[PDB]
């Protein structure tokens, strides 16, 4: 499964955010690595909504399209247990809960993080 | 068991698992359970990307097949719309079990009450009124046609959503909708 609990991540405009999916596999999980990044906007009354997808060995992005081209995993080998992605140049529109689901057959697992962006940079 | 033998789904949450119009551009949640002679089914189909997000004005149709082999199988290619690495087979948990259906057969529409060039006879056919995203004010057709896109020896599911002639620059997303069939075995 993956090895972070539900956080809340508060960033600023501008910044790119970082959001953590690191997972584990068994050895019962035989079945092809699918990995899923969903979001439910704060904005609008959308939810889960497909932002980037890793299936059959293979990225798959702009789905989003008010995150276009601002979405990418971070790690170079999705294989070896990341799922991580970034989120370059924050804005207001990205607020919102974003869901990480990691599956390999018949293994399941899947984080949210709430991600928050200020106006201006500050936290206190 | 660890899985459940009388159930075959695509799970309950699958990610895009289709191509249709284009690469994975839809997610299909299909759960066949058997029960005696008859399945009883629940099918939801919702585009994600591309024109199934916004209707094109010349489309009345939005249909999705499903090939099975002489032993129940599904076969992953055209014109089957789960993609090959789309998750399919008995349920375990909240995935599926790795183990090859042993008994699918069970889960195949019945030959001798649908025949496979009967796929025009009414009683191929299972068709109900259900509603565009569940908007009662947006009516459309889903229609279900039982091994009319089968080979030889080979069983199918056809799902029909009709009548979208009129809601245009719209996302496809259906409700869930339920069928049934009389079984092979």
């Amino acid at each position: 499964g993956i090895t972070t609990p539900e956080e809340m991540i508060e960033k600023a405009k501008g910044e790119t955010a970082y959001l953590p999916c690191k997972f584990t596999l068994s050895p019962e999980d035989q079945g092809p690595l699918d990995i899923e990044w969903l979001i439910s906007p704060a904005d609008n009354q959308k939810v889960d909504q497909v932002i980037i997808l890793y299936s059959g060995d293979k990225i798959y992005d702009d789905y989003y399209p008010d995150l276009k081209g601002r979405v990418h995993f971070t790690s170079n080998d999705l294989k070896s247990g990341d799922a991580s992605i970034n989120v370059t140049n924050l804005q207001l529109s990205d607020i919102g809960t974003y869901q990480c689901k990691v599956k390999k057959a018949p293994g399941v697992a899947n984080k949210k993080i709430h991600l928050v962006v200020l106006v201006k940079p500050s936290g206190a | 068991t660890p899985y459940d033998p009388l159930t075959l789904w695509t799970t309950p949450d699958p990610p895009p698992n289709c191509s249709l119009i284009q690469e994975l551009d839809a997610k299909l949640t299909l759960c066949l359970t058997k029960n005696g002679s008859i399945v009883n089914g629940i099918v939801s189909l919702v585009g994600v990307k591309g024109n199934l997000l916004n209707i094109q004005s010349t489309t009345t149709t939005v249909g999705v097949h499903l090939v099975f082999d002489e032993q129940g199988r599904l076969i992953t290619s055209t014109p089957t719309a789960l993609v090959p690495q789309a998750y399919w087979g008995y349920r375990q948990g909240q995935s599926v079990s790795t183990n090859t259906v042993t008994n699918g057969l069970g889960f195949m529409p019945n030959v001798s009450a649908y025949p496979r060039p009967n796929a025009s006879e009414a009683k191929s056919q299972m068709v109900s009124l259900t509603y565009l995203q569940g908007d009662t004010s947006k009516p459309i057709t889903m229609k279900v046609a039982f091994n009319g896109i089968t080979s030889l020896n080979g069983y199918s599911l056809t799902f029909m959503w009709s009548g979208l002639s009129n809601y245009i620059n719209q996302p496809f997303s259906t409700p869930s909708c339920s069928f049934s069939y009389i079984t092979q075995e």
